[PDB]
């Protein structure tokens, strides 16, 4: 198949890496993760409009609103934890070990 | 909390589960999935401490994980199928990374980490939405897409859930960690039948609900979250200690039970295939959930642990909990082995 | 698989049209209703086949009655269609409501030179029927036998015998 | 061109089919200079 | 060169994709995260499809990724080694990826890709008097009735959901 | 392509501005200066409010990209059923404000 | 388990979306309209089981209408094999396929 | 892992003691990198080296487990000119488990590694002649 | 399983075929039994709430038996409906490959042979 | 209920407008005599290719030319 497939793959891999290996803080995890969506829409975006799948061309709308409400979520519970803790540390969500 | 709100939340926990059920597109698919965790969040935050909003965070981005791995299992199959029609899937590759989504959405193993967290963070009847109704989607998108599941995937992942949710159980004293390991290890039963009869599966999954209600059910009842408080149950009600004594005897699979039955008919499913290690292993390991099930009625109902001064003040009054359908799901929990032929209206 | 056929070289030759796109528009009314049938026929030949090679000669058609209706065209009433599509050939979305006036000229002149009329609103865009002689595709997709259908259901429904057949259960 | 090349066969259809399949973009302008390829294909979307 | 405009814009964009994913800082990552989207938003224009890339400027860019920089501004107070042996490593892979793409035509890690230009797979026809992916999107009060049916649940669930687990009560 | 070559020039323009703007008086060697807000060295202090605000920008900006295509779904024959859900999206946009205005979101930045 | 409330009630959800062949505006056709529509007469009412071996080739068509491997593959190998004679200096490119021919309309 | 045990299987038994424990101790070092992946992505190292030496002892133990059991099992099966029987399969699993405790330095642990090993071994050797299926196809 | 089967007309506890099976009975063991899980689910919910086990609200309990024995007839018939299926397609799966089952020659004791393990 | 509505229109009017533009934004186009006007000219715009029927001999309705007075009129659009 085509290139721009391969590149795009590869970038999803790369944020999804990103995302499951936390460095320090859950802003660069919630960075990742909306980078993951992005990747998703434009393999999404290149698929429909090269495949001529006219009623297919609403589903990456509704990909970025969905996903979008998502993020909004989480920036909200990292906005409590933030709250609670002063930080948005990952090394501060473990009192649930016990 | 308004109750207008929760009201107007859990309809729309329950329209998300139910639009992953009856749509036959992938899309809907991801929508319902998305719809039922935004509104399943603000459940677990009922109570507003630190311990539920870690819960919530953990969960959130356990969810969205998974999520955007079940748009990339989607997408690809797009790709190399140019269709959306929710039936068995075109590429391998995009099995493979739906199988993986719906087990971290499911929390088997070595996707269950978050689990007991969770489960711990969260009120009791939170835990018991979660525990209960969570699991009824991606099961059912499982029980859709068979033919396209690679079994060495599926059963590794089932054996790797049993052992470890045994393993992770024997060492708990909080009860909602107990019920969370409880989970994992049923799951892996679950699935580990699934490619050979889904209407088994139904059935495990149906009976599994009910003992997680009812047990859940009594821990509400009596307010008790750890061990020692719940055994101070036998100098308040000791109804509900015999209660929590049938019920735990039944999760452990014991006859004649109706907890018997659905591992009966699983190890019947199985040896048909000419699969016959695989459900003595199984057995062998439920062997760890019947242990910490035996050792929590040991503290509960067979022995009576010295309680303290201030029950008499507890004796005085009655309770007024809406304990509802406990009754119905302590019959249904106990006494349904001699209808175990009804499970044909679940084909 | 297959190796696929192509026309010669010289079965695409044809003289063509060479009348750039606004030349094209200031007639395409006139166009539209003279030079119907050709066209039509071509247009049904297309959508039935499915497969050009079906089709070039109904296109060959196509560009000798384009072509006759132009030499038509030239012969009387050359001025003010040159007139016509100049104005609207200035126009950067190649307008018809800029060029009423040459419009109404040249359709006046080709009126009462050559008796055409244009057509109105919607006319140009209705369906039309063709009569042609050339024989319908009975298999244009190309497809081979569909698979036979699985056996269904007969008989009337009977109770299972000796019920269930499940273990010690005699129902 | 392709005539060194052992078991390879002029005009050879991929599909299983002979039912006429519209050409790809590739397949019409593969062999041109690359001009006439920019023209064609970001020719639309480049305009303006 | 200029054939191979979309393959270069890729590779920008998985290349700022590296950059922002080795996290050096979450407001070095929404930057580098701004650019790949922009550099997505040329894909997709280079492609064909205008509408979906404005909605990426305008929704994405303009519309999201404010908010996310604009909640790295009210934490993590203003003032590696890990960071710049990620980012070296996947220019690493990225680049021999690349090398061998280009140096054979083809080429196997997951599923077989080609190494030709992506103007190859483009339709040679015209789409008349309108375009394709408008309509498309326009038909979404037309046909999709329970999509927008659900989305809109979904968007006002959200907001009542952001208004009660913020209040803390 | 001609887009392109704008978007370039307006890019290399103000940055040849910006470049001339910051190190022409570099050349100059006036002085060196030691230096030595109202709040001296406080933390941010975290406001729901301004994230609040945000948040609910994010949110109707989602629905704005839902009700974007109008002017071209206007076109469809299906009149009824567009003029239907067009109303709907804009009673569910009036209902969310509506709820944010009832429940004291919109207080003290009203 | 998959309710089918839609085919119980009559309604029509998600079915327009479903497949690429199916009712589309401005009767709009798509790139691989043919095969699939071939590839589902074969697959209807005979089950996931029969249809994966009866007509794959139906499939493999539809396949490569999508994707396109082979193609690209046998584009690759002419143009490889152009570029070797090119170099070796046996093959002169004919004048319509260096810019010089003049195009038909 | 799949070609791993299909040349290991390959190889008949009492034939090539060197490939055999070649193949072995291929299969017993994945399994120790895998345990080592496992350990330092859950139970973080103090430090870089600290982890590699935790990685290249469990890999060494595993490895050494594998060639052991190889070693042991293909001797015994060409001195008893016995190449299809399981007690050359018990001897090698308790020739592993035996060094499992010499690697550990504790005689119980070893001493249990060899009967449960041995005995796995065992199994292992009757599915592989008797056609056992661990992971069975649906067939009903 | 039989997906094939219940998917032509989907989301119907019982299709019209099963009216031509024999109801079942209305002192069916199965519908006793069930009923006496809904007496034993009302006494249980009068011992948790600390009534009077056997005397305490009557009517409450008669509820129990009532809708135990109504949920338990419907899903019954569904069960019976659901084995006479069953056995519809496995005869007629029969019946239509005769090939794949053949009749099996069947021969008495005096031709075939056991070999003897004596027992000392 | 009228004073109500007067109380409001003095302490709040933009809601007061907002609420009656939108009441009259829902309840005027299914008043309108004119929104099948509407729907007759978006399904007349001829945005495809009208392709010809076969004739097999059975069609008094389908001209056979645009100019046949057979067929849908645009009448009332040019005069509405
Ligand atoms: C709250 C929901 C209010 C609007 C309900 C739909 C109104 C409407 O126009 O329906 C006709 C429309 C469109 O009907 P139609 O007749 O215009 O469509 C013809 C068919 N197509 C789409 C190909 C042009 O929707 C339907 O008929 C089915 C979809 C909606 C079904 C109801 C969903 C309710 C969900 C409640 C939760
Ligand atoms: C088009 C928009 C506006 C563009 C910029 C304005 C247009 C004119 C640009 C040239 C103006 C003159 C040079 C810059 C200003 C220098 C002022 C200054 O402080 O001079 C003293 C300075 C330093 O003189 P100094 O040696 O006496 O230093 C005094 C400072 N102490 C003693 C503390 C060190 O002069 C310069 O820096 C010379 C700069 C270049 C002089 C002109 C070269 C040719 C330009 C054509
Ligand atoms: C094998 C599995 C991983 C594959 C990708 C590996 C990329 C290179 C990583 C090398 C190891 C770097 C490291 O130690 O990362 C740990 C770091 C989180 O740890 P931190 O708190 O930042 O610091 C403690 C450091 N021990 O975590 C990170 O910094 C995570 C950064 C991931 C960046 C991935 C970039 C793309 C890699 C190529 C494509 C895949
Ligand atoms: C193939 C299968 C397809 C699907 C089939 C159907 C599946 C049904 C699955 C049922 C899942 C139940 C989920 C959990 C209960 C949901 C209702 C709820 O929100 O309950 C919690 C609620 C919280 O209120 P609150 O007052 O805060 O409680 C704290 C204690 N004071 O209220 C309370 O806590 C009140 C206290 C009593 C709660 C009792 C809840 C019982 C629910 C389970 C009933 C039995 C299961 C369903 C029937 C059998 C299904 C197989
Ligand atoms: C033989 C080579 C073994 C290499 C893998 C182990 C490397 C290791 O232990 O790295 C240590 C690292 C934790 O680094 P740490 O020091 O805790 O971070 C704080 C800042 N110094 O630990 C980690 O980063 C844990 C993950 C390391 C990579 C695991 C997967 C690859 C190696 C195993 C499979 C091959
Ligand atoms: C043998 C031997 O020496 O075992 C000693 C070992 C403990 O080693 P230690 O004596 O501490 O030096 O002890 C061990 O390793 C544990 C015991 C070794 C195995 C004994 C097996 C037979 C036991 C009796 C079985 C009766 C039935
Ligand atoms: C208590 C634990 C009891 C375990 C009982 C295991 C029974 C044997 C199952 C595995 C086995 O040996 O299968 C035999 C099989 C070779 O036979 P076959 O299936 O024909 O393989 C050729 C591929 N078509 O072999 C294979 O397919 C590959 C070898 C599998 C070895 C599995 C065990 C590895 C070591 C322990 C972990
Ligand atoms: C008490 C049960 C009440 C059931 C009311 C009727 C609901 C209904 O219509 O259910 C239909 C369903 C059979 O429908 P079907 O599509 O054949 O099953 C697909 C499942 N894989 O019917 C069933 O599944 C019947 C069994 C339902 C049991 C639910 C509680 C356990
Ligand atoms: C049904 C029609 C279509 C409906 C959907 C489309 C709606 C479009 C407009 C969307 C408006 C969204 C926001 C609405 C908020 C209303 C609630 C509100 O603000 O109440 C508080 C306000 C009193 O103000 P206060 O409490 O002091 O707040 C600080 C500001 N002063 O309270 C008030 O000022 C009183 C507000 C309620 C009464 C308004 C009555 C208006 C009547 C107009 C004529 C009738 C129009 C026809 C429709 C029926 C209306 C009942």
């Amino acid at each position: 198949m085509s290139l721009v497939y391969m590149n795009i793959m590869m970038a999803f891999t790369v944020s999804l890496t990103g995302l499951l290996m936390y460095r320090s803080h859950l802003m660069s995890s919630l960075l990742c993760l909306e980078g993951m969506m992005l990747s998703l829409f434009i393999l999404a975006t290149l698929m429909i409009l090269n495949s001529h799948f006219t009623l297919a061309s609403m589903m990456p709308i509704i990909l970025l609103v969905f996903a979008a409400c998502e993020a909004a979520l989480g920036l909200s519970l990292l906005v409590m934890v933030s709250n609670t803790y002063g930080t948005d540390y990952v090394q501060n969500l473990n009192l649930l070990q016990c | 909390m308004n109750p207008i709100i929760l009201i107007i939340i859990l309809m729309t926990v329950m329209l998300g589960t139910i639009i992953v059920m009856i749509s036959t597109h992938w899309l809907l698919i991801w929508i319902g999935f998305e719809m039922n965790m935004l509104a399943i969040i603000p459940i677990m935050m009922k109570k507003h401490n630190p311990r539920a909003t870690e819960a919530s965070t953990k969960y959130f981005l356990t969810q969205s994980t998974a999520s955007m791995l079940l748009m990339m299992a989607i997408i690809i199959n797009l790709m190399f199928s140019g269709q959306w029609t929710v039936m068995k899937l075109f590429n391998p590759m995009a099995s493979m990374l739906m199988t993986m989504a719906l087990a971290m959405k499911l929390g088997m193993a070595p996707f269950h980490f978050w689990v007991p967290e969770v489960t711990q963070g969260i009120p009791l009847s939170s835990g018991l939405i979660l525990l209960t109704w969570q699991k009824l989607a991606p099961m059912s998108v499982l029980y859709q897409i068979l033919p396209s599941i690679n079994l060495d995937l599926i059963l590794t992942l089932s054996i790797l859930s049993i052992t470890i949710g045994g393993w992770g159980g024997l060492n708990q004293t909080q009860l909602r960690k107990i019920m969370a390991y409880s989970s994992i290890a049923h799951m892996g039963w679950m699935t580990a039948v699934l490619l050979y009869n889904p209407t088994m599966t139904l059935l495990n999954l149906i009976i599994y609900i009910i003992m997680t209600s009812t047990m859940f059910t009594l821990f509400m009842a009596n307010s008790t979250t750890t061990t020692l408080s719940l055994s101070h149950t036998w100098n308040k009600a000791p109804i509900m200690t015999i209660l929590v004594l049938i019920t735990l005897l039944s999760m452990g699979g014991l006859p004649p039970l109706s907890g018997f039955m659905p591992k009966w008919m699983i190890i019947q499913e199985m040896t048909k295939n000419d699969s016959i290690i695989l459900p003595t292993l199984m057995a062998i390991t439920a062997l760890l959930n019947l242990y910490f099930y035996m050792r929590l009625t040991y503290s509960t109902a067979l022995t009576m642990f010295p309680s303290t001064n201030n029950m008499k003040m507890k004796w005085q009054f009655p309770t007024t909990k809406r304990m509802t359908l406990l009754p119905t799901m302590t019959v249904l929990s106990t006494m349904l082995l001699p209808l175990t032929p009804i499970l044909s209206i679940l084909e | 698989p297959g190796i696929v056929e192509l026309p010669s070289l010289e079965d695409l030759k044809v003289q063509e049209v060479k009348v750039s796109s606004s030349v094209l528009k200031a007639a395409a009314h006139h166009y539209g209703a003279q030079c119907d049938k050709p066209n039509k026929e071509f247009m049904l030949c297309r959508w039935e086949e499915k497969d050009p090679r079906r089709c070039l000669e109904e296109g060959k058609l196509v560009n000798q009655c384009a072509l006759e209706f132009f030499r038509q065209i030239k012969r009387h009433c050359a001025e003010p269609f040159t007139e016509y599509w100049t104005c609207i050939d200035y126009s950067g979305l190649q307008l018809f409501r800029r060029c009423r006036k040459e419009q109404a000229q040249f359709d006046k002149c080709v009126l009462d030179k050559l008796g055409w009329v244009r057509p109105d609103l919607g006319e140009l865009s209705k369906v039309t029927k063709v009569k042609t002689d050339r024989p319908l595709p009975e298999n244009p997709y190309h497809s081979r036998a569909r698979p036979e259908p699985n056996p269904e259901v007969e008989g009337d429904l009977k109770p299972a015998r000796h019920g269930s057949r499940l273990f010690f259960w005699t129902m | 061109i392709m005539k060194d090349v052992p078991g390879w066969k002029v005009g050879e259809s991929v599909f299983h089919t002979t039912r006429w399949v519209t050409p790809m973009m590739g397949e019409l302008y593969g062999l041109r200079t690359g001009e006439e390829i920019l023209s064609s294909t970001y020719g639309f979307i480049w305009y303006t | 060169m200029m054939t191979y405009i979309v393959f270069i814009l890729s590779i920008i964009f998985v290349m700022g994709f590296v950059g922002f994913s080795s996290k050096p800082s979450p407001i070095y990552g929404g930057l580098g995260l701004i650019v790949s989207g922009g550099v997505g938003c040329g894909i997709v224009l280079n492609f064909g499809g205008s509408f979906l890339g404005l909605m990426v400027f305008l929704i994405y860019l303009g519309g999201m990724m404010v908010v996310f920089g604009y909640t790295t501004a009210m934490a993590t107070e203003q003032y590696n080694k890990v960071v710049l042996g990620t980012f070296i490593t996947g220019l690493l892979m990225e680049f021999l990826m690349v090398y061998y793409v280009l140096k054979d035509k083809e080429v196997e890690i997951v599923f077989k890709f080609n190494g030709m230009g992506d103007w190859v797979i483009y339709d040679t026809g015209d789409s008349g008097f309108f375009s394709e992916e408008a309509m498309g999107i326009a038909a979404l009060y037309s046909y999709g009735t329970w999509l927008v049916i659900v989305t809109g649940w979904s968007l006002l669930i959200g907001v009542v959901v952001i208004m009660e687990i913020t209040r803390g009560n | 392509m001609n887009l392109m070559i704008t978007l370039l020039t307006n890019f290399t323009l103000a940055t040849l501005l910006v470049t001339i703007a910051f190190w022409l008086p570099q050349l100059n060697v006036y002085s060196e200066k030691t230096s030595p807000d109202p709040m001296g060295s406080a933390r941010l202090p975290f406001s729901m409010k301004f994230f609040l605000v945000a948040i609910t920008f994010l949110l109707f900006d989602l629905e704005i990209a839902l009700l974007l295509p109008l002017p071209w779904a206007s076109q469809t024959t299906n009149l009824n059923t567009m003029l239907t859900m067009a109303l709907l999206l804009i009673f569910l946009l009036a209902v969310s404000l509506a709820y944010e205005w009832t429940q004291k979101g919109l207080e003290w930045t009203e | 388990p998959f309710f089918d409330v839609q085919k119980k009630l009559g309604v029509d959800l998600d079915h327009w979306m479903t497949i690429q062949s199916a009712e589309q505006p401005h009767r709009i056709p798509a790139r691989c309209h043919a095969f699939e529509k071939e590839w589902i007469e074969c697959a209807h009412g005979i089950g996931s089981i029969r249809a994966e071996k009866e007509c794959k080739i139906e499939f493999e068509d539809f396949r490569e209408c999508l994707l396109r491997q082979k193609t690209m593959k046998r584009l690759n190998a002419i143009k490889r094999q152009r570029d070797k004679l090119i170099k070796e200096g046996k093959y002169t490119p004919p004048p319509h396929h260096s810019g010089q021919e003049d195009l038909r309309p | 892992a799949k070609t791993l045990l299909h040349q290991y299987w390959d190889i008949p038994e009492g034939t090539e003691c060197h490939r055999k424990t070649y193949a072995a101790t291929s299969i017993g070092g994945a399994s120790g990198l895998v345990v080592s992946a496992y350990s330092v992505a859950l139970k973080t190292p103090t430090s870089f080296l600290e982890g590699v030496a935790r990685t290249g002892r469990y890999t060494f133990t595993a490895a050494a487990i594998g060639a052991i059991f190889g070693l042991t099992s293909c001797i015994s099966a060409q001195v008893r000119e016995k190449p299809d029987d399981p007690l050359n399969y018990l001897i090698g699993g308790c020739a592993g488990g035996l060094t499992l405790g010499a690697r550990t330095r504790s005689y119980g642990i070893g001493a249990a590694a060899c009967a449960y090993m041995g005995l796995t071994a065992a199994l292992v050797k009757m599915g592989q002649l008797e056609g056992w299926k661990v992971f069975a196809e649906p067939k009903v | 399983m039989m997906t094939g089967r219940q998917a032509r007309a989907p989301l119907q506890f019982l299709p019209d075929e099963a009216r031509s099976l024999p109801p079942p009975k209305l002192t069916d063991p199965r519908l006793a039994y069930i009923g006496f899980l809904g007496y034993c689910s009302g006494l249980i919910d009068n011992a948790i709430r600390r009534r009077p086990v056997l005397s305490a609200g009557l009517h409450r309990q008669f509820l129990y038996i009532t809708s135990f024995v109504f949920v338990g007839y419907y899903l019954l018939k569904r069960q019976d409906y659901m084995y006479a299926v069953r056995d519809h397609d496995m005869f007629s799966y029969i019946k239509s490959h005769p090939e794949d089952f053949p009749e099996k020659d069947k021969k008495t004791y005096r031709e075939v042979f056991e070999e003897f393990h004596p027992v000392r | 209920v009228a004073a109500f509505l007067k109380n409001v229109w003095a302490k709040e009017p933009v809601l007061v407008a907002s609420f009656a533009i939108a009441g009259l934004a829902v309840i005027l186009p299914t008043l309108s005599p004119y929104t099948k006007y509407s729907l007759m000219i978006n399904r007349a715009t001829p945005y495809n290719y009208p392709v010809p029927l076969r004739d097999d001999g059975n069609m008094p309705d389908v001209p056979s030319h645009p100019q046949d007075p057979q067929g849908p009129s645009l009448e009332w659009l040019k005069r509405l």
